[PDB]
DNA sequence: AAAAAAAAA
């Protein structure tokens, strides 16, 4: 009754009491007027309010929403909706744009305490209570609209007539529902038609997000909860992307409580309607000292090693791997013709080597550190679903694709274990899928070619259970010789027995198990945590806590801590893209003759591909430095690179 | 019961508008009055409203301080409407025909014109327009070129692709641009279905535009209003009249698709004329009005609220290429006698073919 | 529609 107003009344004294909403409504209405008439974005009516500022104004309003959002959170919005209907200044406005009564609806952020959960938590007791779950999503619906309120006209009366409609998951409050039925006739019999381009629809998708496998009990299965979001953030994130999402939990339907129950073992269903969703990447943003910093570090003279030596620390050696791991995180530029079609623009890797050599740990690495990937494995996959699936949808009834393996892997990186060992016929997918970065679908009458630019790293080991330098590289490897020259770069690692090298990774590994996480005893075992305080997150340049990266003194050149690097890649992958001279031209040209006509016993054959990584790798390392031209001594370090990798030293 | 709202929109003055332009255009006199001449004689079988000609004819008019409001405006935000009301507005301005017509072949006029013969002997049904109509309306956007004449944001077109269309252009008039992947046969379908009434006098006729038709069991003719039925009303298939009728499929292009994403779908219906117009595979740009469909054909009652949408027809630019079947032109004659001056061409032709490969 | 077990070539 009166208690909505004493609520409405409360809120605007909250909102006249913080003045920094009331600016964003301002800028939000400028900027969609100037969008208006001026010579294709236009901003929703959302706003975010920081419910700790709410808490430190008004604790029982604070916990009302906290508890009962049911009751609390309409008029809020009642009240935005009005302060908004005040402020804003429209003298002169449309007709069927006028009508679309938006309630102005809200998001939240800051600090929940006990209601940041996780799926396997939600229980009973967490009903109709504001929660923020943590989780990665799995599968999404299709947008489909909904209408609300219909607009009706009859010629004779000339007034056009309206009928709201509100279901379940329409509005937090359960209201007397009512039917999809047209009004088509007047009190009076007046015909009504339809008025379309009046009446009010709005997008629907349902998605499902489940728990981190990660963070599971031990022998139990990771479990789902789905989740319900409409007009705004309707088509944001897409499976596989981990998501923080805030809303009300609430059940719904009568189920099985009227006679259309089978058994009495029924159970009821429960839902959220999701308000606000944020990205949480385990942060992706630059700042103006940070452009200072990789500046500054870009101009010294030996980038190149710092960074390769900066990637997995604790793996001993292999160096010529860790600079390929390097430039192939932020490969060359991709190169399309109007006539010569398409050029590819990344670089794979390729590994073989006897076991016990740490290829699996550094891929393991490879994927920890990479802005996007994907693990696979050979034996525990299937080509013909690691592309593409057919499943029929349980709302719509019918059938649509679902995502691959690296359909999800666009524009990123897939690693691959045991890849000799998976069944050959699965390889024919990336037989197709690496000619050409393009997988075509045809089946129970779905036609359509999905895009898939990856890059792929695979690591097998050889046929036999050692590797043999006596004998043929062709026999010792069990894959074809097709997919075998895609690759651009093949690397064979031994494990000579040498007791200098033998004392000196011994004293390295024993190094490594010695260690102690930073404020804990050694004692007890390592335990779980709980989440950050904050549910939604966020003196220059002369800091440089975390710039230069050398986090303990043991060796005289310098190292970065691993977010810098992703920083820097971040920004290299976006901001620079280079074009090659005929400088490096003659270099190219001069070391592909003369490792083509030396003639003498190598690991593969080469071709006029070889030339292509050649050119891709001067163009990666023409971006590693952060050059727009591409300088000889690029081509001079891909060609040493190269003749490593081919010839060895 | 029903709520009343009031808006600025009022169809009295829409509607003689309509009429002033449509009689007085001038762009040979009136190009609207020579083509609905060309309907009367039995020669055109669609109509085509460029919506340019009416901004330009209002703009060039509001130099005089009569005209009020705006009428594309209106057509953008609201199309089937002024659809019915150009169709009223045609027949009521109809014009004689100025030609012969072979008047023995239409079978349905004849068969009017035997029922009216025997219904106004006896001194009638008021037939509904519909039926006795013979003309397609269609409609055309406008030209970007048109809109930079003026300073207003006259715009529309702009070939939006599936997955950006959203819920709020429900009843606009937009443009879609994609691949077409599958079109269906064509079949026909019924715009106003008539009963026979077994001698009895008139015959009742009925009109549907739901996916759904149910009907009738008892007529209102008079010796059968009686209190004792006369004969079993039933539907002739001569009498009615049908439209062709055309489904199709449309599919995102692989450039506009957001990565990541799976390509989405589009059903579009096409009726009249304008069937047959497309193929599948080729990059084509619809026009047509974006429409609501129920989801009660399904029969599932669920989705309350939930309906499914598609788009209406009504102007297709077939864009991609042409293969011609190599049909002589002067243009490609002149082409063969420089390939003919050009002396010995084979090499030349495989040199010409791939020269990225040496 | 897609995964997984069994007998015969
Ligand atoms: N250079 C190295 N520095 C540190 N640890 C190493 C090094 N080489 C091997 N190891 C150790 O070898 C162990 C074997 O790990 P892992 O199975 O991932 O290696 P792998 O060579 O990929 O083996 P496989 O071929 O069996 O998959 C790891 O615990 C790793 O720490
Ligand atoms: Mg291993
Ligand atoms: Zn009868």
């Amino acid at each position: 009754d009166a208690v909505f107003g004493d609520r409405v009344r409360r809120f605007q004294e909250f909102l006249d009491t913080f003045t920094s909403y009331r600016d964003s409504v301002r800028s939000i209405q400028v900027y969609n007027s100037n969008n208006a008439a001026n010579y294709l974005n236009i901003l929703p009516h959302r706003i975010i309010i920081s419910l700790d500022d709410l808490r430190e104004f008004d604790r029982s309003f604070w916990s009302g929403i906290l508890v009962e959002p049911a009751y609390f959170i309409p008029p809020a919005e009642k009240a935005l909706t009005d302060l908004a209907d005040s402020m804003d200044d429209v003298p002169h406005p449309n007709a069927s744009a006028v009508s679309s009564r938006h309630p102005w609806k809200l998001s939240f952020k800051g600090s929940f305490g006990a209601h940041a959960l996780s799926p396997r938590t939600l229980t009973a007791q967490h009903l109709n209570k504001l929660v923020s779950v943590e989780g990665i999503v799995t599968k999404t619906s299709l947008v489909r609209p909904k209408l609300i309120r219909s607009v009706h006209y009859a010629a004779k009366t000339g007034r056009f007539h309206y009928r709201d409609y509100t279901d379940a998951t329409t509005t937090l409050t359960t209201r007397i529902p009512t039917p999809a039925i047209y009004p088509t006739e007047d009190t009076e019999g007046n015909k009504l038609t339809t008025e379309y381009g009046y009446s009010t629809f709005i997008d629907h998708q349902r998605i499902t997000v489940q728990e981190m496998p990660e963070m599971a009990p031990a022998g139990q299965l990771p479990r789902s909860i789905d989740v319900i979001l409409d007009d705004d953030l309707v088509d944001k994130t897409k499976p596989g992307d981990r998501v923080n999402v805030v809303g009300v939990f609430k059940s719904l339907g009568a189920g099985g409580m009227n006679q259309s129950n089978s058994n009495t073992l029924i159970g009821f269903k429960t839902l959220i309607l999701g308000n606000t969703v944020y990205p949480l990447h385990a942060r992706q943003m630059l700042t103006d000292f940070d452009i200072r910093n990789i500046n500054k570090l870009s101009k010294k003279k030996d980038i190149f090693d710092i960074l390769s030596q900066s990637l997995a620390p604790s793996i001993y050696g292999h160096d010529h791997i860790k600079k390929a791991i390097l430039l192939m995180l932020m490969g060359g530029v991709e190169k399309n013709l109007e006539n010569g079609s398409h050029l590819r623009g990344d670089i794979n890797i390729l590994m073989v080597g006897d076991p016990s050599t740490a290829k699996s740990q550094l891929l393991r690495f490879v994927l920890n550190t990479a802005s996007l990937a994907i693990a696979t494995t050979g034996r525990g996959s299937s080509g013909v679903g690691l592309t593409a699936a057919v499943t029929t949808d349980r709302e719509t009834g019918e059938r649509r694709l679902e995502a691959g393996a690296m359909v999800l892997a666009d524009r990123g990186v897939v690693c691959i274990d045991e890849f000799d060992k998976m069944t050959d016929v699965d390889r024919v997918a990336i037989h197709e899928v690496m000619e050409q970065q393009t997988v075509t679908i045809a089946k129970a009458g779905i036609h359509t070619t999905l895009n898939a630019r990856c890059s792929v790293i695979a690591a097998a080991n050889p046929v036999f259970g050692q590797y043999d330098v006596n004998r043929d590289p062709h026999q010792n490897i069990a894959l074809p010789d097709s997919l075998l020259s895609r690759f651009d770069l093949l690397f064979v690692v031994t494990d000579d027995i040498n007791e200098i090298r033998d004392r000196s990774i011994s004293e390295h590994v024993l190094r490594t198990h010695r260690y102690l996480p930073p404020g804990y005893l050694e004692g007890e075992p390592v335990r779980e945590r709980l989440n950050l305080s904050l549910a939604v997150g966020e003196q220059a340049g002369a800091k440089l806590a975390k710039n230069k990266g050398n986090y303990n003194g043991t060796e005289i050149p310098k190292l970065v801590t691993i977010p810098f690097l992703r920083k820097y890649v971040q920004y290299a992958k976006e901001r620079v893209i280079p074009q090659l001279t005929q400088e490096a031209i003659n270099v190219i040209v001069k070391n592909y003759t003369d490792l083509r006509n030396d003639d003498n016993t190598k690991k593969s054959p080469i071709t006029a591909r070889t030339l292509e990584t050649l050119i891709r790798l001067a163009t990666a390392h023409a971006k590693v430095r952060l050059s727009k031209t591409v300088n000889k001594v690029d081509a001079k370090v891909a060609a040493n690179l190269l003749r490593f990798a081919l010839l060895g030293e | 019961a029903l709520p009343s709202i009031q808006l600025p929109v009022d169809y009295n003055n829409l509607f003689n508008e309509i009429t002033d332009f449509l009689v007085t255009f001038k762009q040979k006199g009136p190009k609207y009055m020579a083509m609905l001449q060309k309907v009367a004689n039995r020669e055109l079988n669609s109509v085509i409203i460029d919506l340019d000609d009416i901004l330009q004819y209002q703009n060039e008019k509001f130099l005089q301080g009569t005209q009020a409001d705006d009428l594309v405006s209106a057509i953008q935000q609201n199309a089937n409407h002024f659809t019915e009301l150009f169709c009223r507005a045609i027949d009521n301005n109809m014009p004689l025909p100025t030609k012969e017509i072979d008047y023995k072949d239409d079978v349905l006029d004849v068969i009017l014109n035997q029922r009216r013969l025997r219904n106004e002997r006896m001194l009638t049904e008021l037939f509904p327009p519909n039926l006795t109509r013979r003309y397609f309306l269609y409609f055309k956007p406008l030209s970007q070129n048109c809109a930079r004449r003026y300073r207003k944001k006259a715009i529309s077109s702009k070939p939006l692709s599936v997955r950006q269309i959203k819920g709020d252009f429900l009843g606009q008039l937009i443009t879609v641009r994609g691949i077409i992947t599958r079109v269906s046969d064509v079949k026909p379908a019924v715009e106003v279905i008539a009963y026979t009434c077994d001698q009895c006098g008139y015959e009742v006729f009925q009109e549907v535009n739901s996916r759904t038709f149910t009907p009738l069991s008892e007529c209102t003719s008079e010796e059968c209003s009686q209190n004792q039925t006369k004969g079993q009303l039933f539907m002739s298939t001569r009498a009615s009249k049908f439209s062709a009728f055309q489904e199709c499929k449309i599919q995102e292009l692989s450039q506009q698709v957001p990565v990541g994403h799976i390509p989405r779908s589009l059903n579009i219906h096409v009726n009249g004329t304008l069937v047959r117009s497309l193929s599948p595979g080729d990059i084509v740009d619809v026009t047509g009005i974006f429409l609501p469909a129920p989801y009660t054909g399904f029969k599932a009652l669920k989705a309350g609220l939930l309906t499914e949408t598609y788009l209406e027809a009504q102007f297709v630019r077939q864009h991609k290429k042409k293969f011609a079947s190599f049909s002589l032109t002067s243009d490609v004659e002149e082409r063969v006698m420089e390939l003919i001056t050009s002396g010995d061409v084979y090499n030349r032709l495989a040199k010409s073919i791939a020269p990225e490969i040496y």
